[PDB]
C-alpha cells in the first residue's frame, strides 16, 4: 500500500509516528509487524488498535477506513526495526526506524595479511572502526603515501541494539607481488567525532 | 510451543527449480492454513500463496500462477513450496507463516508464527566453502577474515558461543570474482591476550563445512 | 452443445440433479489488468457447511438438488476482501447435469454461460468493473479439485476443468 515516513531517526524517549493509507475501506483489518535485523517479522498490532500479547505499552495503533497509525510513544534503543503494515496478502514498503545518540568516536584498528593467506597469491588488508556514530565516516586507504581508491570495499554493520552504535570494516585486496613492492600500509579515518583524522599504519615484514 | 522448521539454505541454477520445506509443531497442523512469503535482499515483504490443509486447496497470488507449487504431507505436518523456473530475481529468503486466532475474528492474514525463513539464491556459480584466516592482535581487537565461498550464509560463532559481547560479525560483501567474504571481530581485554584463548567457529551448510579457527598474536 | 464432465466411478442415469449453485475461491495477489480471477473453493467441508444453501446431497464444487434463490442469483461472503473467504453463489434458476451411465456427466453449454453471466454480472457489483474470468481449480485432494457427489450409497468424482474456463465483460 503506502507508508510515510520512508525513514526516520529518533532520540531514546522520543515519540515516533509512522502513517499507513489503503486505497479501500478496510474498517479496522490493519495489521503491524515490527522487523529487526536477521529474523522474520513480528506480529505488534491486529485490527488496526490490538496489541499483541506480550507487547509493550509503548506501541500502539489507531485508525479506521483508509488511514492508520503506528506510535511508539517513548522510543527504547532495542526498537530500531523496519515496521510494516499489512492488510489481507498486500504489505506497506515498510518504515525503517532508527536512532540518533550522542557522536561517538571510531577506535581504528589495522590488520596485515595474514601470511597462510598469502600462499594462496592475495594479500588482504584490514582497517575496523569499532561503536562510533553518526555513521558517516571516511575510510582512506594510503600506501606508501599514495592514496588507493577502486580496490578496497566496505562492509558496515546494523546499528547496534544497546548503544545504537555502528561498526565498519574496510578490505584492501592486492596481489602477494604488489603488496611486497610497497613498504608502507596504512588506513586514515575521517569521523564528526574526531577532531583530526587517525591513521593507522604498519610497515610490512615488521 | 508452536514453531514452523524450514529447511536450509539453498543455491540453484536459472531457469530450474527450489523445493522449501516448513514442518510445524506445537499445533493440530490441519486447524490453520500456511501462508508463505518471501522478502528480496533489503526489500519488502511479498505473499505467494496460501494451502489448505485440509482439503490441499490452494490459491496464488497471479504473479506466480502456474510457476509454484505448494503441497503439504499431514502425517510429518509439513508444508511444501516448490518454485520453478527461477530468475536472478528470485533470489530471497522465503518464509512459513500462519495466523493467530483474532480473538474477534479480524486476523485472518496476521501472520503472528512464521518460520526463519530460507535462502535460495539463483546464480550459476559453484558451491564453494570458505577459506578462513585470522585477524591477529587496554583493549584489544582480534578477528577472522572468511573469504571466497558461494552461496550464502555462513554463520560465526566465538568460544563456542561463550564469547557473545563485543563480537562484531559483518555482513558479507559480494567481491568482483562473484564469490563472498566477510569478516568477524572481537575486542577483548588487552590483558587477556594469551591467557584467555579464542577461537571462531565458523560454518557454511550450504557447502557443508564446520571450521574451528584459533587465533593467536604474532 | 453440452459441456462433458468426465467422471469416475459410472453415475447411472437417476444420478441427474439439478445444479443450484457453487462454491468460489477468488484469486489474489496484484493483478496488474482490470480483470478479476475466480476458480472453484479452495477450502474444505467447512466453507461448503457455511454456505446453509446446500439440501440433502453432499457435494463439493456444484451443489446439486438445494433450495434457489428466489428473484436472482445471490452471492454470499463473509468478507469479499478476503481471499481465504469462499464466495458462496446460489442461483435463482437451476441448470440440469445429466448422467449418462458411460462414465460422463453433460450440462448445456448455453444455460451455464447463461449462469456464469448471471455470476459474473454479480461479481461486478463487489468488485467492479473489470472483466471477470473463471478458471479451473488449482488443484487439492480428489473429492475436493473434483466436482464430487454423493449418489445411491457411491461416491463418485467429476472433473470440472471445462465448466470453467471462460472470460465475460
Ligand atoms: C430439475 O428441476 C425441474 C423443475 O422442478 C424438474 O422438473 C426436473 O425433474 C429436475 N431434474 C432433476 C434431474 O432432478
Ligand atoms: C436429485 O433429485 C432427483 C429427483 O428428485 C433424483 O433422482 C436425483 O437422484 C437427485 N440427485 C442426487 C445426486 O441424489
Amino acid at each position: 500500500m503506502t507508508q510515510s515516513p520512508s525513514s526516520l531517526s529518533a532520540s531514546v524517549g522520543d515519540r515516533v509516528t509512522i502513517t499507513c493509507q489503503a486505497s479501500q475501506d478496510i474498517s479496522n483489518y490493519l495489521n503491524w509487524y515490527q522487523q529487526k535485523p536477521g529474523k522474520a517479522p513480528k506480529l505488534l498490532i491486529y485490527g488496526a488498535s490490538n496489541l499483541e500479547t506480550g507487547v509493550p505499552s509503548r506501541f500502539s495503533g489507531s485508525g479506521s477506513g483508509t488511514d492508520f497509525t503506528f506510535t511508539i510513544s517513548s522510543l527504547q534503543p532495542e526498537d530500531i526495526a523496519t515496521y510494516y503494515c499489512q492488510q489481507y496478502e498486500f504489505f506497506g514498503p515498510g518504515t525503517k526506524v532508527d536512532i540518533k545518540r550522542t557522536v561517538a568516536a571510531p577506535s581504528v584498528f589495522i590488520f596485515p595479511p595474514s601470511d597462510e593467506q598469502l600462499k594462496s597469491g592475495t594479500a588482504s588488508v584490514v582497517c575496523l572502526l569499532n561503536n562510533f556514530y553518526p555513521r558517516e565516516a571516511k575510510v582512506q586507504w594510503k600506501v606508501d603515501n599514495a592514496l588507493q581508491s577502486g580496490n578496497s570495499q566496505e562492509s558496515v554493520t546494523e546499528q547496534d541494539s544497546k548503544d545504537s552504535t555502528y561498526s565498519l570494516s574496510s578490505t584492501l585486496t592486492l596481489s602477494k607481488a604488489d603488496y611486497e613492492k610497497h613498504k608502507v600500509y596504512a588506513c586514515e579515518v575521517t569521523h564528526q567525532g574526531l577532531s583530526s583524522p587517525v591513521t593507522k599504519s604498519f610497515n610490512r615484514g615488521e | 510451543q508452536v514453531q514452523l522448521v524450514q529447511s536450509g539454505a539453498d543455491v540453484k541454477k536459472p531457469g530450474a527449480s527450489v523445493k522449501v520445506s516448513c514442518k510445524a509443531s506445537g499445533y493440530t497442523f490441519t486447524d490453520y492454513y500456511m501462508h508463505w512469503v518471501r522478502q528480496a535482499p533489503g526489500q519488502g515483504l511479498e505473499w505467494m500463496g496460501w494451502i489448505n490443509p485440509n482439503s490441499g486447496g490452494t490459491n496464488y497470488a497471479q504473479k506466480f500462477q502456474d510457476r509454484v507449487t505448494m503441497t503439504r504431507d499431514t502425517s510429518v505436518s509439513t508444508a511444501y513450496m516448490e518454485v520453478s523456473g527461477l530468475r536472478s530475481d528470485d533470489t530471497a529468503v522465503y518464509y512459513c507463516a500462519r495466523i493467530k486466532l483474532c480473538n474477534g475474528g479480524s486476523c485472518n492474514w496476521s501472520l503472528g508464527y512464521w518460520g526463519q525463513g530460507s535462502l535460495v539464491t539463483v546464480s550459476s556459480a559453484s558451491t564453494k566453502g570458505p577459506s578462513v584466516f585470522p585477524l591477529a592482535p587496554g583493549t584489544a581487537a582480534l578477528g577472522c577474515l572468511v573469504k571466497d565461498y558461494f552461496p550464502e550464509p555462513v554463520t560465526v560463532s566465538w568460544n563456542s558461543g561463550a564469547l557473545t559481547s563485543g563480537v562484531h560479525t559483518f555482513p558479507a560483501v559480494l567481491q568482483s570474482s562473484g564469490l563472498y567474504s566477510l569478516s568477524s571481530v572481537v575486542t577483548v581485554p588487552s590483558s587477556s591476550l594469551g591467557t584467555q584463548t579464542y577461537i571462531c567457529n565458523v560454518n557454511h551448510k550450504p557447502s557443508n563445512t564446520k571450521v574451528d579457527k584459533k587465533v593467536e598474536p604474532k | 452443445d453440452t459441456i462433458t464432465l468426465p467422471c469416475r466411478p459410472a453415475p447411472p442415469p437417476h444420478c441427474s440433479s439439478n445444479i443450484t449453485g457453487l462454491i468460489l475461491t477468488r484469486q489474489g495477489g496484484y493483478s496488474n489488468a482490470n480483470t478479476v480471477i475466480f476458480r472453484p473453493s479452495g477450502g474444505d467441508w467447512r466453507d461448503i457447511a457455511r454456505c446453509q444453501i446446500a439440501g440433502t446431497v453432499v457435494s463439493t464444487q456444484l451443489f446439486l438438488n438445494g433450495s434457489l434463490a428466489e428473484e436472482e442469483v445471490v452471492i454470499r461472503s463473509e468478507d469479499w476482501r478476503d481471499n481465504a473467504k469462499s464466495i458462496c453463489v446460489q442461483l435463482a434458476t437451476s441448470v440440469e447435469i445429466a448422467c449418462t451411465g458411460a462414465g460422463h456427466c453433460a450440462i448445456s453449454r448455453a444455460k451455464w454461460a447463461n449462469t456464469l453471466k448471471q455470476i459474473a454480472s454479480k461479481l461486478r457489483e463487489q468488485y467492479g468493473a473489470k472483466t471477470i474470468i473463471f478458471k479451473p481449480s488449482s488443484g487439492g485432494d480428489p473429492e475436493f479439485v473434483n466436482h464430487s457427489f454423493n449418489c445411491g450409497g457411491e461416491f463418485f468424482y467429476c472433473a470440472s476443468t471445462q465448466l470453467f474456463a471462460s472470460t465475460w465483460f
